[PDB]
């Protein structure tokens, strides 16, 4: 019935501006007191609101990003626009746009119903770049490697070709203060192995088409 | 704090 | 600003529990709070409309209760796909505030993390960096504490951490914690040392490792 999707670019660089859009269906800015809003969600964070827009026009921003939000919307086209300025890596986050019941049958309002899947933001001044990878050298014991240094993700890592799947832990990457990416993939296994079987990192870094084998050992 | 859109509504 | 608390951030529950979390609101928001449900890599989930309305399609089992500053949400009997994260949200007053989340994960027994620590490599050391990495494998609860330390100097600022998902399987976490120095900085000292704070743990442990040794 009703859904709503954002689309905007996924990667803005630093002081750049960030254009948001947001088209639905299955409702119209012209039904009586609809709204729609954006919510932002910043990786591993809580949900943040930013701005609401109604059918009459009627806006409201986050008052710490007043001066830095702009909110509008085209009837014409089903769609809400959000244009936010001077951004920095600390608007990397998710955002989302939502829709808002209206007056039909009053308390449906107190929410917002419909979300859209939301689209992630990632702010960087970097370029693309494939990753280096260094080893995470070694009864239970643990080895891996370091993927550093990468943008923009993702990037896939396996061990032994497939081959090795249990006790593997591949983390979230974090992005750097640099703008680069980083992230471990560590196996455990056990030391008695150590020396008649190999651990291999498959490493794949497409957007940057770079492709490593790392070999690790004690 | 203003109050929401539907405030007055209740 | 109006100021949500959500209670308890996080909460330790099996299938089949009866759970009821909180939301505190600084100022009355009357009826007007909304909560929703958010499993990971997902948008947020309406479950509760206008404070005790459940909003159309959502399951029985949710529930809500409450006006002006105090709030509930009820799960009589949690399923699977219960462990998430829960959001109240008022609609009162301008700006539209979301409380910090409550994270409901799998329940099973502590279990202390098996700590590792890893030299920077010596081809890195030439890129001029120096990245050390600790590892806290499958530990419970999810809250753990890594402390780094060089030639017994308390480092801050200048290391990073990622947790995994709970695990399918096992219900443990994974945690991951990097130091970065420059080469020249790696090379002025001697011990490397990660501790460990963890409920499983009765003292914090220690990996550490000596540069040249």
């Amino acid at each position: 019935r009703i859904t709503l999707k954002e689309s905007g670019p996924p990667l803005v660089k630093p002081t750049q501006t960030l254009t948001l859009t947001c088209s639905f269906s299955g409702f119209s800015l012209s039904d009586f007191g609809v709204g729609v809003g954006w919510i932002r969600q910043p990786p591993g964070k809580a949900l943040e609101w930013l701005a609401i827009i109604y059918s009459d026009d009627d806006k409201r921003y986050s008052p710490s990003l007043n001066t830095r939000l702009t909110i509008t919307k085209d009837t014409s086209k089903n769609q809400v626009v959000l244009v936010m300025t001077r951004v920095s890596p600390v608007d990397t986050a998710t955002y989302f746009c939502a829709h808002r019941r209206g007056p039909t049958a009053r308390g449906p309002v107190n929410a917002m119903d419909v979300w859209g899947q939301g689209i992630t933001v990632t702010i960087s001044s970097t370029s693309t770049k494939g990753p280096s990878v260094f080893p995470l050298a070694p009864g239970t014991a643990a080895l891996g490697c370091l993927v550093k240094d990468y943008f923009p993700e993702p990037v896939t890592v396996s061990w032994n070709s497939g081959a090795l799947t249990s006790g593997v832990h591949t983390f979230p990457a974090v992005l750097q203060s640099s703008g680069l990416y980083s992230l471990s993939s560590v196996v455990t296994v056990p030391s008695s192995s150590l020396g008649t079987q190999t651990y291999t990192c498959n490493v794949n870094h497409k957007p940057s088409n770079t492709k490593v084998d790392k070999r690790v050992e004690p | 704090l203003e109050l929401d859109k539907w405030a007055s509504l209740w | 600003a109006l100021q949500l608390t959500q209670s308890p951030s996080s909460l330790s529950a099996s299938v089949g529990d009866r759970i009821t979390i909180t939301c505190r609101a600084s100022q009355g928001v009357t009826s007007a709070l909304a909560w929703y449900r958010q499993k990971p890599g997902s948008p947020p989930q309406l479950l509760i409309y206008d404070a005790s309305s459940l909003e159309s399609g959502v399951p029985s089992r949710f529930s809500g209760s409450g006006s002006g500053t105090e709030f509930t949400l009820t799960i009589s009997t949690l399923r699977p796909e219960d462990f998430a994260t829960y959001y109240c949200q008022q609609l009162h007053f301008y700006p539209h505030t979301f409380g910090g989340g409550t994270r409901v994960d799998v329940r099973r027994t502590v279990a202390a993390p098996s700590v590792f620590i890893f030299p920077p490599s010596d081809e890195q050391l030439k890129s001029g960096t120096a990245s050390v990495v600790c590892l806290l494998n499958n530990f419970y609860p999810r809250e753990a504490k890594v402390q780094w330390k060089v030639d017994n100097a308390l480092q801050s600022g200048n290391s990073q951490e990622s947790v995994t998902e709970q695990d399918s399987k096992d219900s443990t976490y994974s945690l991951s914690s990097t130091l970065t120095l420059s080469k020249a900085d790696y090379e002025k000292h001697k011990v490397y040392e990660c501790e460990v704070t963890h409920q499983g743990l009765s003292s914090p442990v220690t990996k550490s490792f000596n540069r040249g040794e």
